[PDB]
């Protein structure tokens, strides 16, 4: 762990608001990591593929696809041993 | 054949009695859970 | 409460559920079904009784279906 | 299916419970026709789901009991299908296997 | 000869490993994600041997990708004397990698497919081989 | 006999009154209606 | 007409 | 000995173009690439038209009468088809890229948006006999200086609104005399005008722009002129309007933005009824029902199609197609469901009768190479290049197990023990078969002996022997089960690409790189037959190919093969534009099928890869119902079925046999003779008449007296008829009679009646049990309520 | 093509369509010039004479 030795831009209130309100920046790296590998794998897959490889692809959002059928209930998905 | 017939009929009644017992309970217990859900929902 | 903890335990075992199914039946036929609900914690016990009861109900019914062999032996015997 | 479902729940639930009594009689008549069975069967399944507690509380009431009893007589007649379906499976499962 | 596309690949690999260098070392995703990159480059044949991350930073080069190109690889296999000539047969359709023929010179062969490359069975180029060896068997059609 | 003349035939609504017949429609309707609640949720 | 025409508590 | 015809396309619900609702509002018409699919929403069924365009479809429209359907491709070539009879009527070429086509509400005229010109034509009369030149152009209108975005018809068939990229909406009159009535160009929008519509009275005109502005136009005194009385703006942060539709009767405005979300508005008050997002991809097309209660939305990028009940906020339809080509397919043992796998790595489970996706699984990271069912059918297994094998329980739709190698071996093929206790996978890099225990998930052992990559695996359904083939030019039969294990290698002329197992398990057929289907006897390990394949295959020269197709050796082999469940036929597919159906005993070509006719696909006819889509079939399989076979291809799952049966194929027919005579036996109460004679004619309408005319009392007498040779036919007829028939008790009474009377004969010959029995069991399991299950559930609920003490 | 019908031509200047399942002539035509040939299209939508 490295301690900053320069003046903090955020003022004594601001750290209190930050405290009032695993890491948001850490998962931003995760998401951007996943983006590149999709890009890297695609291009390498394109160059090494015999056959055509397509390019990989607020407001309430609709779930186009569901892991389980609509009529199926979550409770019915659990074994008696699990319950 | 008469031996087979007697075995069949009595065997049916025993199995049917148990299934009726199981069928009743699952419905009644389901009802109890459903009523409690309304009270606490 | 104590009786129906035992029935839950007995229901889990396929060799002893039949005793549990008859005991729980007698309870429903001889008690106020409003009343059993408010008793604290009984939903949770009742929650565990359903899945095993359904498994047993799925069973036996299969036994009844594949018990009709006795008819097929009889009708073939009749020919 | 939705327009079916909203109506069963919208069914009135006060004494004398006339509306519930008629609808049971409706499905009782439907069973006697021996047509559209799976439909008539499922509607009253929704009826217990939406009004089972209502029916349970007033089971001693005469009008409800008479309507339920008449339905039972018709529905009791229709357990032959249970015997029929089990037989055809039990022999079909055998004949292909052994 | 333009290597802009491979140059993009090399750098894009470098940026990915760099930003992974920025993540905490103990993060399981980082260790997991890297191992997929080391495996992918190994599978493609860019890496002759399994390597570490700093090795990916310097081992990856344009020449490695070009070495994997099918025109280059048959030259190492001595199928064709010269690369432009090698580009000709593949454009002349006498070469198959596995059960599928490849008419595109730009294709690079992976390490596993590196070896299944050979001529198509009815290629006249293959008959001239067996005819000199006097091992031409007309039954195999080759 | 017109149905013969056009080599066609339409199945009867009900072969016999005592005989059982389902609704003239898809068989998924029963499944949807029984579980319509979990469809919405 | 358009030329495209037809023809608080208590 | 059956004629297979293309029936429907699974794996794609929407690709591009405009979705259109049927007039009755019960059916939805969706263009799917090079064909059009029709979905019956009320009945929950689907079919795909057989007629095929040269290129991908651009626009479509159906008349209110519901008789004429016009489809135009991206080249402007039009195909007119009868909706009712599903047959092509005429081919016309408009010689220009037509953006949109719409029939007049009268149905007599139809308008085309062709570049910056509006073309109005006369609709051919369907009742009239086939005409060579039925298309007569009523008028051509030339007002816009840029391409027309869309057009709208007036309710009275007297005016048309068109919106162009000139930031202008212009109205015409269909009648020349009424040109003065409507010759006004509407201006004011700062971006492309996407839609212009009439009010129900048609007094008001609503125009919408790409920027997200809605203008209400009314004819008023400043002497009187059209003016923008009201202006509404869509305050989307960056989303731009891409598609718009308006229903005058209910005043509903459905607009799809490029961000992937749509808004429902009420005009003219501009009330936001609802706003929902279908994803991040643009909402390509939007349509409204006749009644105005169903809204259909479509996104081309991910191939989405959603039908929305805004009144009740319920989803009539919601399906997504595979982004990639489907690598493999597997039928459920009964055939009720089929599972598909794609290069994405996502598995999807589909119902055959509904033709819709019930569930999708995305656990696999990489492409799923193979999918197979267990003999029971409750469990499914799949292999992926990520290095894992996953077991799926389809009753509870859960991945209850995952298998993997020690060093993450990439798997390409999978086979499973009939007992469902051993699973074997193969790889292109290891040359070794990995074996796992289904119950435990541990690696039992690895079957070694191949020099080559293992291309395919298959367990015998009965003998449980495992047959493996490789590019090693050999085939090995493994007797893994038992105290001692034995391996029997058989050498072959060339690399084995596909392997299929006969249902009896006595024979094995394999496809080789030379284009040979060689059949070997497993017990004796000797060849019994061979079929030539090279000549029958059709391969089209690729646009990048510098060669003739005849000299090309690209794909003259089949990469996938499968037997018929009857066992006298093999369906074969490969990286080509042909599916060949062979007869094993005689080694002849029964029929060949053209997979695709889209000129876009390559095979139908130094750092950059010259890569374009190609026509290829990844896998093929026979339906266990023995009436259809499905082939996975780049477009999707092509299902060819024998349901139509317009062909006349009499069996043991004689002069005395006649449809009139069959009825005569019925009026004479000679039921057995009528039923036999009907089967001899083999006319379904006649058979159905005899079948339903037999009284219940006489069924057992007829059943006992049916000749044996007709028995396999009648059992099949009951099974497929009963699955959709409403007469369950009548059908079950029949099956009980046949089974009780001939049960011994069926047991003696299981294979002869295997398909027939399975179809029967499907009908008893999938519908008959469900009905009684509700019935018995109802009985127990009743007994609880009445017997039980009422609450205080 | 479906095998249910036979259309035949004779020198009496007539074309007759025969329904094989019932074994009877269902349609009849009179041509001004005798039709020396008759052939059903593979699809069956067209008839050539």
């Amino acid at each position: 762990f490295e301690l900053s030795d320069v003046k903090s831009s955020k003022s004594l209130a601001e750290i209190y608001e930050d405290d009032y309100t695993l890491s948001e920046e850490l998962q931003k790296a995760h998401s951007e990591i996943s983006e590149l590998y999709a890009n890297l794998v695609y291009k390498l897959d394109v160059l090494s593929s015999v056959h055509f490889v397509p390019k990989p692809a607020e407001t309430p959002t609709i779930s186009m696809e569901d892991a389980q059928p609509l009529y199926m209930s979550n409770a019915s998905s659990l074994a008696p041993q699990e319950i | 054949k008469l031996q087979i017939n007697r075995v069949k009929t009595e065997l049916r009644s025993a199995l049917k009695s148990t299934e009726d017992d199981l069928g009743f309970n699952v419905q009644g217990l389901k009802f109890v859970k459903q009523q409690w859900n309304l009270r606490h929902n | 409460i104590l009786l129906m903890k035992r029935c839950r335990d007995w229901n889990t075992n396929a060799k002893t559920h039949t005793i549990a199914q008859r005991t729980i039946r007698c309870i429903l036929m001889h008690h106020n079904i409003a009343k059993l609900s408010e008793i604290p914690g009984m939903v949770k016990i009742v929650d565990a009784i359903i899945p095993y009861t359904q498994r047993h109900f799925t069973r036996v019914d299969n036994l009844v279906e594949q018990s009709y062999i006795l008819d097929y032996a009889l009708v073939e015997m009749d020919k | 299916p939705a327009a079916v479902d909203l109506e069963i729940r919208s069914l009135n639930s006060f004494e004398p419970f006339d509306e519930i009594v008629w609808f049971i009689d409706a499905l009782t008549q439907g069973l006697k026709s021996n047509k559209n069975f799976e439909l008539y069967e499922t509607f009253m399944s929704l009826l217990f789901k939406a009004h089972g507690d209502v029916i349970h509380a007033n089971n001693k009431n005469q009008d409800i009991a008479s309507a339920l009893q008449n339905w039972e007589d018709v529905h009791k007649k229709e357990d032959r299908l249970d015997d029929l379906v089990k037989f055809c499976m039990g022999v079909a499962a055998f004949v292909t296997t052994a | 000869e333009d290597y802009h596309k491979y140059n993009r690949i090399c750098g894009d690999i470098r940026r990915l490993a760099n930003k992974l260098s920025l993540l905490p070392p103990t993060d399981p995703f980082r260790r997991k994600h890297e191992q997929l990159l080391l495996d992918k480059l190994y599978a493609m044949g860019v890496l002759t041997t399994k390597s570490k991350i700093s090795d990916l930073e310097n081992k990856v080069t344009v020449s490695a990708i070009c070495r994997r190109r099918l025109p280059v690889i048959m030259h190492r296999l001595k199928m064709a004397e010269t690369i432009q000539d090698a580009v000709k047969f593949i454009e002349q359709g006498h070469v198959r990698v596995g059960p599928n023929l490849i008419n595109d010179p730009a294709y690079l062969v992976t390490r596993n497919m590196e070896d299944y490359v050979t001529w198509v069975d009815n290629s006249k180029i293959k008959k001239t081989l067996l005819r000199y060896r006097n091992q031409i068997d007309d039954f195999d059609f080759s | 006999l017109n149905d013969i003349d056009f080599n066609t035939y339409t199945s009867l609504e009900q072969i016999d009154k005592e005989l059982l017949t389902l609704s003239i429609g898809p068989r998924s309707k029963m499944n949807t209606l029984l579980h319509l609640d979990v469809i919405r949720k | 007409v358009a030329p495209t025409a037809l023809k608080v508590l208590l | 000995k059956s004629d297979f015809k293309f029936s429907n396309l699974l794996g794609t619900v929407y690709r591009q173009g405009n979705i259109t609702f049927s007039d009755d509002g019960k059916q939805l018409l969706s263009p799917v690439g090079n064909r059009v699919s029709v979905f019956d929403l009320i009945n929950n069924k689907s079919f795909t038209f057989e007629y095929e365009h040269r290129k991908n479809i651009a626009a479509i429209d159906l008349n209110k009468q519901g008789t004429l359907l016009i489809s135009i491709d991206e080249d402007g070539r039009a195909i007119l088809v009868n909706f009712k009879a599903r047959n092509v009527l005429h081919h016309f070429n408009f010689k220009e890229k037509c953006s949109a086509v719409k029939f007049s509400p009268d149905g007599r005229l139809f308008a085309l948006a062709s570049g910056r010109f509006l073309q109005i034509w006369k609709t051919p009369d369907v009742n009239k006999d086939r005409q060579f030149a039925p298309f007569v152009r009523h008028r051509v209108h030339a007002g816009h200086f840029q391409d027309i975005t869309s057009l709208t018809w007036s309710q009275d068939s007297r005016f048309i609104l068109t919106t162009s990229k000139d930031l202008s909406a212009k109205i015409w009159s269909v009648d020349s005399e009424e040109k003065n009535l409507a010759a006004t160009t509407f201006n004011g929008h700062r971006d492309y005008v996407m839609g212009a519509f009439f009010s129900h009275d048609q007094e008001k005109i609503y125009t919408v722009s790409k920027d997200g502005a809605v203008f209400v136009w009314e004819f008023t005194k400043r002497k009187y002129s059209w003016r923008i009385t009201k202006k509404h703006f869509f305050y989307a942060n960056q989303a731009k309007v891409k598609c718009v539709t308006f229903h005058p009767a209910t005043r509903l405005l459905a607009v799809g933005f490029t961000s992937g979300e749509f808004r429902l508005y009420d005009l003219p008050d501009f009330t936001l009824i609802q706003q929902l997002s279908m994803g991040q991809n643009p909402v390509n097309t939007v349509s409204v029902n006749q009644t105005g209660e169903w809204l259909a939305f479509g996104s081309s990028k991910l191939g989405q199609l959603l039908v929305y009940e805004w009144q009740s906020e319920s989803y009539i339809l919601k399906q997504q197609g595979h982004f990639d080509s489907t690598n493999s397919l597997a039928y459920s043992p009964d055939g009720s469901r089929v599972v598909t796998a794609s290069e994405d790595g996502k598995i999807k489970v589909w119902d055959i009768t509904s033709g819709f996706c019930l569930a999708t699984f995305e656990e696999h990271t990489s492409s799923v190479t193979a999918v197979q069912f267990a003999k029971r059918g409750q469990v499914m297994f799949s292999s992926s290049l990520d290095g894992t094998v996953r077991a799926w329980d389809l009753i509870r739709y859960r991945n209850f197990r995952t298998f993997t190698g020690t060093e993450r071996i990439q798997f390409n093929c999978l086979a499973v023990d009939p007992s469902g206790e051993v699973v074997c996978a193969g790889s292109l890099d290891n040359f070794d078969i990995h074996v796992w225990s289904v119950q435990t998930g541990q690696l039992l052992d690895a079957l070694s002996g191949h020099e080559g990559p293992v291309s395919c695996l298959s367990f015998s359904q009965e003998n449980s022997v495992l047959a493996s083939a490789s590019w090693d030019k050999t085939i090995r039969i493994w007797s893994i089960f038992g105290r001692s294990q034995q391996v029997e290698p058989i050498e072959v002329y060339s690399d084995v690409l596909a392997l299929s197992m006969r249902p009896d398990g006595k024979e094995v057929a394999v496809s080789t790189l030379k284009g040979q289907i060689s059949i070997f006897n497993i017990e004796d390990a000797k060849q019994v037959g061979n079929i030539d394949c090279r000549k029958d295959i059709i391969s089209g020269r690729f646009n990048q190919d510098r060669f003739t197709a005849k000299n090309s050796e690209r794909s003259k082999f089949f990469t996938t093969i499968h037997y018929s469940f009857d066992g006298m036929a093999i369906v074969a597919g490969g990286n080509n534009n042909s599916i060949c159906l062979y007869d094993v005993p005689n080694e002849v070509l029964l029929k060949r099928f053209i997979v695709s006719r889209n000129m876009a696909l390559n095979g139908t006819l130094l750092s950059t890869r010259k890569m374009r889509p190609e026509v290829r079939v990844t896998s093929v399989q026979f339906s266990p119902t023995a009436n259809a076979f499905a082939a996975a291809s780049t477009e999707g799952l092509l299902i060819y079925s024998t349901n139509d049966t317009i062909l006349f194929d009499p069996f043991d027919l004689d002069v005395d046999v006649t449809p009139h005579s069959t009825v005569e036996a019925l009026r004479e109460k000679q039921f057995l003779n009528a039923l036999v004679m009907a089967f001899r004619l083999n006319e379904e309408y006649l058979i159905n008449k005899v079948y339903e005319a037999i009284p219940i009392k006489e069924i057992p007498l007829v059943a006992s007296n049916i000749p044996a040779i007709y028995l396999p036919r009648i059992l099949k007829f009951i099974g497929d008829f009963a699955i959709e028939s409403q007469h369950i008790e009548f059908n079950l009474i029949w099956i009980k009679a046949l089974l009780s009377a001939s049960g011994g004969y069926i047991n003696e010959h299981k294979y002869l009646f295997s398909t027939a029995m399975r179809s029967i069991q499907r009908f008893i399991v999938r519908v008959a049990k469900e009905v009684v299950n509700t019935t018995t559930d109802n009985k127990y609920t009743y007994r609880f309520l009445v017997s039980t003490d009422g609450s205080m | 093509p479906e095998g249910r019908w036979i259309v035949s031509a004779s020198l009496d200047s007539t074309i007759r369509t025969w329904d094989l399942p019932t074994g009877g002539c269902i349609d009849g035509i009179i041509v001004d010039n005798v039709a020396t040939n008759v052939k059903f299209s593979p699809n069956g939508d067209l008839l050539a004479t």
